[PDB]
């Protein structure tokens, strides 16, 4: 495969958690900067995992 | 293609896409000679973004 199915699975997991944390952060009125930083952290986890 | 290591975490990674596009315009021939090796990069970009 061009793409590792395990890594792609981790991408879907991180996508799900991303919209989860997002929904929470908008619920709790988080500053956009901190939100962007958690998202960046998740993308980093995806790369590391790949 | 000279190898490009790109993970495509950040939107800034769009630079690499643009690099290719410019190369496609300035140099359609040479681009055509290496375009599959480019598609290997674009597939990372696409799987990650779309």
């Amino acid at each position: 495969t061009v793409t590792n199915e395990f890594a792609s699975r981790f991408r879907t997991i991180v996508a799900t958690l991303a919209n989860v944390v997002n929904e929470r952060a908008v619920q709790d009125d988080m500053q956009k900067a901190t939100r962007s930083c958690t998202k960046q952290w998740l993308r980093h986890l995806e790369t590391q995992f790949d | 293609l000279k190898k490009i290591a790109e993970s495509f975490e950040d939107p800034s990674s769009i630079v690499v896409v643009l690099e290719f596009i410019l190369f496609a315009l300035f140099f359609p021939t040479e681009f055509n000679r290496i375009k599959g090796d480019i598609q290997n990069v674009l597939l990372l970009f696409f799987s990650r973004w779309y």
